[PDB]
């Protein structure tokens, strides 16, 4: 089987199709949103609250004895956190709470958090209710739909999935915040826990997002520039102040002598500039302190951490602070070696042997989804809650009054209002500076298509840092291959900053269950506990930017690690990175990389030997035929472009991609012939025109009370097929109808990108839409302040037009509301009208009346009007190729050119549109669909005569011209695509042959 | 300049010369230890740096049928003063001819 | 038909038709001065994607294919950075007139 | 930088000397194109030894001898002599201490450009002394008391030796010979029809 032929291409392409459809069966398309929110609820919520023990020193007074410091210093600490499923907390048997209740009643679909606090303040250091505090209300957190907390997920398909809150098209990765549908956008951050090499002052850097006391080593600063000084290394600012030279921090950590610190760095030898730099470093070192003499003669110069600091890092500023550098390292004999490694990296970057860190290369980037953002916001508002609480505990010095420890001091409304303003306002906390705000986060959720929701749920965003040489921050970088999309993007204020996650892209979540001990079983000798210098030229194995060991012959070691991962013995979300030049191995167990699956070229190919008729995706990840691969790991892999012929030409490949059209986004991958069009046209189609086309809306329109719902009558699917539309099996990814298009000059009405339809086709229902708009009002509870009562009524004294209103204040359910009437009777008892009225351009038949309310009685009213529109002489349409127009002339049927079968076109466009705009994909699509839908003669004998029919216009793997033209020759038509017509006015033969054939067109919103 | 180290303290050596015998000797600064030197160079730098010539495009070459032959000023061993020569930037040329 | 829909003389729309019957041409250079030199150097490096594994003929930035016969994914990406740069250039600024 | 360019036309034909035009094109560049010392160097070696007996000065003011080695092929390529380097270095170091600068380099030596010093290069380079010119000394601190604090003062005049010009005008930033095609496709001219 080592040839890998004899199980050839119809087997392998079938396997790729089955694997891709099983992929979408297991994961779906909103998988990352749900995984990050679920991870937050399962682990990170309890992980946030473990902060401290809440001491309280109560500094008020000391003149007298009865106001000494004799009242007890308190103590209290958090325990478990318990989160309910969301309920509607009414008295008299509280009720279960659903997202459609939240939308129609204008409330927040939120759940209650209860914390198991313990308090054991007890008078024994003067010169208890750990129990009865099991359930303390601490804020209300909102709940994602389809989460592990939403009540619409416990039943799979037909137990009770039909509840009253569902659509068959909805998959639900959104929120509901006071009646509105919110959605996070994925942010983009730098990958910390990695060394970062600048070059303007040469300042190699050990970042840490937590532990805001962490340092950089800078070599390109001389402190003066008079004649010139040699570049010497100063370990610059270390505790947000306090520069030190490098050698004081060597002999503070207990280096024995020199020539081991030169072997700790261990540069090339020679390259005078390096050794001149280090001897200048020593000569700068002894000029500021006489070091290396005692255990305190060098360590005593680490002295600026005491007073010359401006910010003394805690109490006991001594060797206790030596667990503020490098906490992942455990003793000083490794911290000295890691300092030597940092300096070796800096010296290797100076001589042009290691390239500096390119920021816009996406292996240096971690994407923050909803979990980390909720982490950040909740930490901010919890810290404010802790301060507000401890200021409240201190007001009861030396006299109790109200001492019940809980429910008198811990206010839930603080965290409640905080998390509400975070979603509603957009005032999102900055990831670095803990006082300011950022904005380009949670937005609204579009509903015009069911494709606009998919596009709106899969987006990632680079922020604007400063417009002085952003660099390549809006241009596709070769690390986007297979992960983000390199064709579709917005244009305008944020062109290229908001990027679309691809089809087969996935986002890693976290890896728990620590794996330091798991690496020993393939190599991985352990790191020593002394300088000495026994370290050879053996390779280095880092774990999240941390020395945990050293191995040799790594070409076998990473092979064995990948072999343990493919046998489901190491976790699946772990990248194995073998850097052969820098002599280094990196292992990632990180939260927020970008993963995608690939075919592993096995040497046995179990698919031949077994052949079941089913393949679950959990099953194919056990046999190691597929494999989740990140960006780091992929550049060590030579991957073919498909089983088509390309994995059969050679065997120099170690992987294969499933199919090449999965490089694109969710909306760009379904466009026929998409690599034939100019890139600007595909950007148009896949960012704006697909998001605007009129088509499917929902499968339960009785509950969606929103402004301007729209829908066609007869939606369709295209005649052709693409790969992604077949593996997804959503016909809601196509919103338009299969028009027949002929390119010909009309009388002058289709000039300047204008189109001409057929009136007979318009009268049989084609492109007939239907819109529904909703009108809303509100009034206080019933009688309370918690006259200006504008209670919904009639007010019979004939203010405006009241021909259709009933006594309740609202019309009836069959009315024919006119150009300008009264639509809601919101009038008071005696004063003038506050009633809502129609403006100049809204009218239509009443569909339903919905009357809901809020907790404080705030009664809500909803009236929906319905209209039916046929497309008028000012409306806009478009093809699948960014070729849009305006309907300018509606023509009667018997004047069109007709073929010998009597076929008439439905849309006629101008042939001056094609040689300039460079879209031959529309002509190829028309010829393909015309070759599909026609019959096939000579069917008697020798064949079933309908089996060699091409229906696949997959983008990067498309049928040739000879296939299409020989299909049109088989179907009976002319090979050039044309067709002879006769005129509808003179009736004789038009001299020029006309190009006809079906095309999927679209109808766009903002009609006029 | 290779670094040198002390045999007692293993710190870096500092070059230091007393003119009693006209001799160079490396000294340590840590304890008191001194010894006699071997080399000569106290310092070594190798400072750094470890086409923008005019081209024409209307003259015949020898091998390739191109117009280009980059011309720069030279003074060869059989030449005199200011002389020009013509070798095409194509590596097929390889030949240097006089006018 | 092609003699009669296009103005033969104009340079503006006579290369557009060679971009869809002939070949595209030079999609990448370092003189299209909005994307930096680093993008050019690692797009030149990224020609390891079956272009060094199979070939060294042609060059990065040169597309031997046309719109009508289709673009295989590398030169599609190169054409995307070119069209993206034209969008950024003709989109930004423009308040100087 | 638009305020600094000057285009120069050169049309003195002679009619039939056949490449007198292109010889006219480049010699006027040669009088103006700037070359320096810092570009043709390779290394820099100060050394107390090897000139202990060459130090003949009665009070022994002379101990350190900083070589600045060149590369031969660029010094032999552009027809740059070695004695004119001595000329242009000595008069510059005189005419800049005559300028009110300091009294740090008043006793500069600037000995001779020899093209073969000695079998040098203890630290590994392994060449055979090809233009090791400008083997100066710096006896300004007469009877040098401290060896190391005097070596740094032999590294405050190595830059001003590097930054000198050899052949060409000091004021010229560049000069370029270009554009053998005066037709209407290029920039604005004063005449070219001919
Ligand atoms: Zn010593
Ligand atoms: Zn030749
Ligand atoms: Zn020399």
């Amino acid at each position: 089987e080592v040839d890998l032929r004899d199980l050839g291409e119809p087997f392998l392409q079938s396997f790729c199709k089955k694997a891709a459809t099983s992929f979408f069966d297991e994961y779906g398309l909103v998988s990352h949103q749900l995984n990050s929110y679920n991870f937050f609820i399962e682990h990170g919520l309890q992980s946030v609250f473990e902060s401290s023990g809440e001491m309280l020193v109560e500094p008020s007074f000391d003149p007298t004895k009865n106001k000494d410091h004799e009242w007890r210093y308190a103590t209290v600490k958090f325990g478990e956190v318990s989160v309910d499923k969301p309920t509607l907390y009414s008295d008299d048997k509280e009720l279960v709470f659903l997202p459609w209740h939240a939308r129609l009643q204008n409330m927040t679909y939120s759940a209650r958090m209860k914390v198991n606090v313990d308090v054991e303040v007890f008078v024994k250091k003067v010169v208890i209710l750990s129990k009865k505090t099991q359930d303390i209300p601490i804020g209300r957190i909102p709940v994602m739909v389809k989460s592990v907390l939403c009540n619409t997920t416990e039943k799979g398909k037909n137990g009770e999935s039909y509840r009253k809150g569902e659509c068959a098209f909805d998959q639900g990765g959104y929120f509901v915040i006071k009646g509105a549908e919110k959605v996070f956008i994925a942010q983009e951050q730098i990958c910390t826990k990695r060394l970062w090499i600048s070059n303007s002052p040469w300042t190699v850097s050990y970042r840490s997002e937590t532990k805001r006391n962490r340092f950089i080593v800078r070599l390109s600063e001389n402190q003066k520039a008079e004649d010139f000084k040699r570049k010497e290394k100063v370990l610059t600012v270390y505790f947000l102040s306090t520069e030190i030279p490098v050698w004081v921090l060597f002999f503070a950590l207990g280096v024995a002598s020199d020539k081991e610190a030169v072997d700790l760095i261990a540069f090339d030898g020679g390259d005078a500039s390096i050794t001149n730099s280090v001897v200048a470093s020593i000569q700068e070192a002894d000029s500021v302190c006489e070091d290396f003499r005692h255990g305190r003669n060098a360590l005593a110069y680490v002295e600026q951490q005491i007073k010359g600091t401006k910010f003394p890092p805690g109490e006991s500023v001594d060797e206790c602070l030596s667990l503020y550098l490098f906490p992942g390292l455990k003793s000083l004999t490794q911290k000295a070696r890691f300092l030597g490694y940092m300096v070796k990296c800096l010296f290797s970057a100076y001589a042009g042997k290691r390239k500096c860190e390119n920021r816009d290369n996406f292996r240096n980037k971690r994407i923050e989804l909803a979990g980390e953002l909720l982490e950040r916001e909740l930490r901010v508002h919890l810290a404010h809650a802790r301060r507000t609480m401890t200021k409240a505990m201190q007001r009861h010095l030396t006299g109790d009054g109200d001492l019940k420890p809980i429910e008198h001091y811990l206010d839930a409304s603080i965290i409640t209002n905080g998390l509400s303003r975070a979603f509603s306002t957009g005032a999102w906390c900055h990831p670095f500076r803990k006082m300011e705000r950022v904005s380009g986060v949670v937005a609204n959720l579009g509903r015009a298509n069911p494709l606009q929701s998919l596009i709106d749920l899969r987006r990632t965003r680079q922020q604007v840092l400063y417009t002085g040489r952003v660099g390549d921050a809006r241009y596709p970088h070769p690390s986007h291959w297979g992960r983000l999309c390199f064709l579709s993007t917005p244009d305008g204020e944020n062109c290229g900053l908001v990027k679309n996650l691809s089809l087969l892209g996935l986002v890693s979540t976290q890896i728990m269950e620590p794996v330091v001990e798991e690496l020993f079983d393939s190599g991985m000798e352990e790191l020593m506990d002394d300088t000495s210098t026994p370290l050879s030229g053996k390779h280095k194995v880092l774990l999240n930017g941390d020395w945990v060991g050293v191995c040799s012959d790594s070409d076998y070691f990473v092979a064995d690690l990948k072999s343990r991962r493919r046998q489901s013995e190491l976790p699946r979300q772990m990248e194995i990175k073998l850097d052969k030049d820098d002599k280094e191995v990196r292992i990632f167990t990180d939260a927020g990389r970008l993963l995608r699956p690939l075919l592993v070229v096995e040497n046995l190919h179990k698919l031949k030997q077994s052949k079941p008729s089913k393949y679950t995706f959990e099953h194919l990840l056990d046999q190691g035929i597929l494999e989740l691969i990140g960006i780091e790991e992929e550049e060590d892999c030579t991957t073919a472009w498909g089983t088509k012929q390309l994995l059969k030409q050679q065997k120099s490949y170690t992987h294969c991609e499933l199919d090449l059209s999965f490089l694109l986004g969710v909306s760009c991958a379904i466009v026929p012939f998409a690599n034939h069009d100019h890139g600007r046209r595909v950007l148009y189609q896949s960012q704006k025109h697909c998001q605007q086309a009129i088509g499917f809306c929902s499968t339960n329109p009785n509950i969606r009370c929103d402004t301007l719902s729209q829908q066609l009558f007869y939606p369709q699917r295209p005649l052709f097929k693409t790969m992604a539309s077949e593996c997804l099996q959503k016909d809601v990814l196509f919103n338009g109808q299969n028009a027949i298009v002929a390119v010909n000059v009309h009388l002058g009405f289709n000039q300047e990108d204008s189109i001409v339809m057929n009136k007979a086709s318009l009268e049989r229902g084609m492109f007939r839409s239907e819109q529904i708009r909703s009108y809303k009002a509100d009034v206080d509870s019933k009688d309370s302040e918690k006259d200006e009562v504008v209670q919904f009524g009639k007010t019979h004294s004939k203010i405006g037009r009241v021909d259709s209103l009933d006594d309740d204040g609202f019309p009836f359910v069959g009315a024919n509301m006119h150009s300008g009437d009264i639509v809601i009777g919101r009038c008071t008892e005696s004063g003038t009208d506050h009633s809502v009225k129609l403006k100049h351009t809204e009218r239509g038949i009443v569909q339903k009346v919905v009357l809901s309310s809020n907790d404080d009685g705030k009664n809500y009213a909803t009236v929906s009007l319905r209209q039916v529109r046929s497309p008028c002489l000012g409306d806009k349409f478009s093809s699948m190729h960014g070729q849009k127009g305006v309907l300018g002339y509606i023509e009667e049927q018997e004047n069109f050119a007709f073929t010998n079968q009597g076929i008439v076109p439905d849309i006629v466009i101008n042939p001056h549109a094609f040689p300039s705009r460079q879209t031959p994909g529309q002509l190829l699509e028309a010829a393909l669909s015309k070759g599909i839908a026609c019959p096939m003669q000579k069917k008697k004998g020798k064949s079933d005569a309908y089996s060699k029919v091409t229906r696949h216009a997959t983008p990067f793997s498309t049928p040739s011209v000879d296939d299409i033209t020989d299909q049109l020759h088989r179907a009976g038509f002319s090979r050039s695509g044309n067709e002879r017509v006769y005129n509808g006015r003179t009736g004789e033969m038009m001299r020029s042959l006309i190009f006809m054939g079906p095309n999927f067109y679209q109808r766009l919103i903002h009609m006029s | 300049s290779t670094m040198k180290f002390c045999r007692e303290c293993n710190n870096i050596l500092y070059p230091k010369e007393d003119r009693e015998q006209s001799i160079l000797l490396y000294a340590c600064r840590n304890c008191d230890h001194q010894e006699a030197a071997d080399d000569n160079c106290v310092y070594r730098n190798e400072v750094h740096h470890s086409p923008t010539l005019p081209r024409t495009k209307a003259v015949r070459c020898a091998k390739c049928q191109h117009g280009e032959a980059v011309f720069f000023q030279a003074t060869a061993r059989g030449e005199e003063g200011m002389t020009l020569f013509f070798v095409c930037c194509n590596p097929n040329c390889g030949h240097r001819w006089r006018e | 038909s092609m003699r009669n829909l296009i103005d033969i003389k104009s340079n503006s729309a006579i290369n557009k038709l060679v971009q869809q019957i002939g070949f595209l041409g030079l999609q990448l250079s370092d003189k299209k001065k909005l994307y930096t030199k680093t993008l050019v150097e690692d797009m030149a490096q990224f020609y390891k994607k079956k272009y060094v594994s199979t070939s060294s003929s042609g060059d990065f930035g040169i597309v031997k294919g046309c719109f009508f016969h289709g673009l295989d994914p590398y030169e599609e990406m190169a054409h995307s950075v070119a069209a993206r740069e034209v969008i950024v250039r003709s989109s930004r600024g423009l308040a100087e007139p | 930088t638009n305020d600094r360019r000057v285009i120069l036309y050169l049309n003195e034909c002679r009619c039939g000397k056949k490449y007198c035009q292109e010889n006219s094109a480049y010699t006027v560049r040669n009088k103006l194109k700037k070359v320096s010392l810092k570009d043709t160097a390779v290394e820099f070696l100060v050394e107390y030894r090897k000139q202990q007996a060459i130090s003949e000065i009665f009070g022994m003011d002379i101990c350190l001898h900083g070589h600045i080695h060149l590369n031969k092929t660029l010094l032999e390529g552009w027809n740059i002599s070695m004695q004119d380097i001595l000329q242009r270095c000595e008069d510059a170091i005189n005419s800049l201490v005559q300028k009110k600068k300091k009294k740090a380099e008043d006793f500069k030596k600037m000995n001779l450009s020899v093209s073969e010093c000695c079998s040098f290069r203890g630290p590994g380079s392994s060449k055979d002394s090809d233009m090791p010119c400008l083997m100066f000394s710096s006896y300004n601190a007469t009877d040098p008391d401290l060896e190391r604090t005097l070596d740094v003062l032999c590294n405050t005049i190595y830059p001003v030796l590097l930054e000198t010009v050899i052949k060409g005008d000091p004021r010229i930033a560049s000069a370029n010979i270009i554009w053998n095609s005066p037709e209407t496709t290029t920039w604005i001219r004063s005449l070219h029809a001919s």
